[PDB]
């Protein structure tokens, strides 16, 4: 199992960009991926609540478009 | 020697931390390493799939908005 916790470890290391080119060690590669995963919650987050104006604004430039 | 001792608990913290935050395994203190591991993996590109859709979601209204007020101007000019 321990060849497998090993090639676990360097999966999860080469899917965090912040890793990207360097040998950072167990407790390295388990704090980066935390810190990235922080960073994508909040950063999908954003994004999803600017699809949510950008829905309202098109939606209300769809109704002054109609109605001419 | 003490070092060792200090690193690995070290370590076991945070395979806490990391297993504390994808959703799956939230809290589950019963979860193994490597299946803290290949769930942190498989969120991680869950979330950079969802990104890539989010910006292609946004990017398809940025374009419906400017040709909906292209639209409107040209309505408004005749």
């Amino acid at each position: 199992r321990r060849d497998h916790i090993k090639d676990s470890f360097h999966s999860l290391r080469d899917s965090v960009p912040s890793l990207q080119g360097e040998k950072a060690s167990r407790a390295q590669i388990l704090d980066k991926a935390t810190e990235y995963i922080q960073y994508m919650r909040r950063k999908n987050h954003t994004h999803q609540q600017d699809i949510d104006d950008l829905k309202r604004q098109n939606a209300l430039l769809e109704q002054q478009v109609r109605a001419l | 020697n003490v070092l060792e001792r200090q690193r690995r608990n070290e370590l076991k913290r945070s395979f806490f931390a990391l297993r504390d935050q994808i959703p799956e395994l939230e809290n589950n203190e019963k979860a193994p390493k490597v299946v803290i591991l290949k769930k942190a993996t498989a969120y991680i590109l869950s979330v950079q799939a969802e990104e890539q859709k989010l910006i292609s979601e946004e990017d398809l209204l940025r374009k419906r908005r400017e040709q909906l007020k292209h639209k409107l101007e040209q309505l408004r000019n005749s």
